[PDB]
């Protein structure tokens, strides 16, 4: 559409996070964190974006 | 007053199968929503939808 | 500035529990006899086995170790194995992960408790940090946290037996019995 929708944004260059709501918290016990999964992996996105700058 | 058709009758082993009505009779009107997705609850134990 | 609270509004009490209910939910008061809300949120149903983690030292993630028969990691295994084996050379990520390792093999040898076992071992991380007259010795703070880890119930110890095996049980377990002393008076 060149509006909506460009070839270049196939492309992930910023990525867009996504809030607490979609991947909530709160645990079993009551004493420690219980996390969700997607903010896991979110973190291993930071992780391997954050070496990555490192080296260059 | 006589039954104008005699009936087969006698004894016969029945065995009381589980399962019982009052361990299945739910009923919710609103309650506790999930986190994730504030719909209702799953299961009768947590009384749920 | 947060402020929670749920103050009925008609009669304000500053403050009394309002009751969780069992089935109707949102908290009515028992004294303007309101709502607040709707709740909706059950704590008992947390993350089973069936996602949750329960960390002692920093955030776990983790990476890659795939296993998933579809299709053979073979080439792929490798080719991420090794690009992950990489990265652990970033910022100092070898000593609390190599402490904790190290540890859990001492411990699971003499066969030492875990839901003790495993606390002395945090005692060990908040020891490895903070610069206190240490002289550490990597293996003398160990037998602090082979006695405290072994203070779960006399599981080894008798821990003088267990200072009585294998290496360093003179001045050097005494600079560590000073330090356990000091950890424990520390608020
Ligand atoms: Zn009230």
């Amino acid at each position: 559409n060149e509006v909506f929708s460009r070839p270049e944004w196939m492309i992930l260059t910023c990525l867009p996070v996504p809030p607490p709501p979609v991947r909530p918290s709160i645990s079993f016990n009551e004493s420690q964190r219980g996390e969700d999964d997607l903010t896991f992996k979110l973190a291993d996105i930071l992780k391997a974006n954050i070496s990555l700058e490192t080296l260059e | 007053k006589k039954l104008m058709a005699q009936i087969f009758f006698g004894p016969t082993y029945y065995q009381r199968l589980r399962h019982m009505v009052d361990d299945k009779i739910h009923a919710r009107a609103r309650g506790p929503m999930q986190v994730l997705t504030r719909q209702p609850v799953e299961g009768r134990s947590r009384d749920g939808g | 500035n947060l402020n929670i609270v749920l103050t009925c509004p008609e009669c304000k009490v500053y403050p009394p529990k309002i009751v969780e209910r069992f089935s109707e939910g949102d908290v009515v008061c028992a004294l303007c006899g309101l709502v607040l809300s709707d709740k909706l949120v059950d704590t008992r149903s947390e993350w089973r086995t069936f996602e949750a983690s329960n960390p002692l030292l920093d955030g776990n993630n983790l990476s890659t170790r795939i296993g998933k028969g579809e299709t053979t990691d073979m080439r792929f295994t490798k080719e991420l194995n090794k690009a992950q084996g990489k990265n652990v050379m970033d910022k100092k990520d070898n000593e609390v992960q190599a402490a904790f390792a190290k540890i859990t093999m001492l411990c699971d040898a003499a066969e030492l408790p875990k839901i003790v076992k495993d606390c002395a071992k945090e005692a060990y991380k908040l020891c490895h940090d903070e610069k206190t007259l240490k002289g550490k010795s990597m293996e003398s703070i160990m037998a602090a946290s082979i006695l405290i880890g072994c203070r779960r119930a006399e599981v080894a110890r008798t821990f003088k037996e267990i200072q009585s095996l294998i290496h360093v049980k003179t001045k050097e377990f005494g600079k560590t019995l000073n330090i356990m002393k000091n950890i424990l008076r520390g608020k």
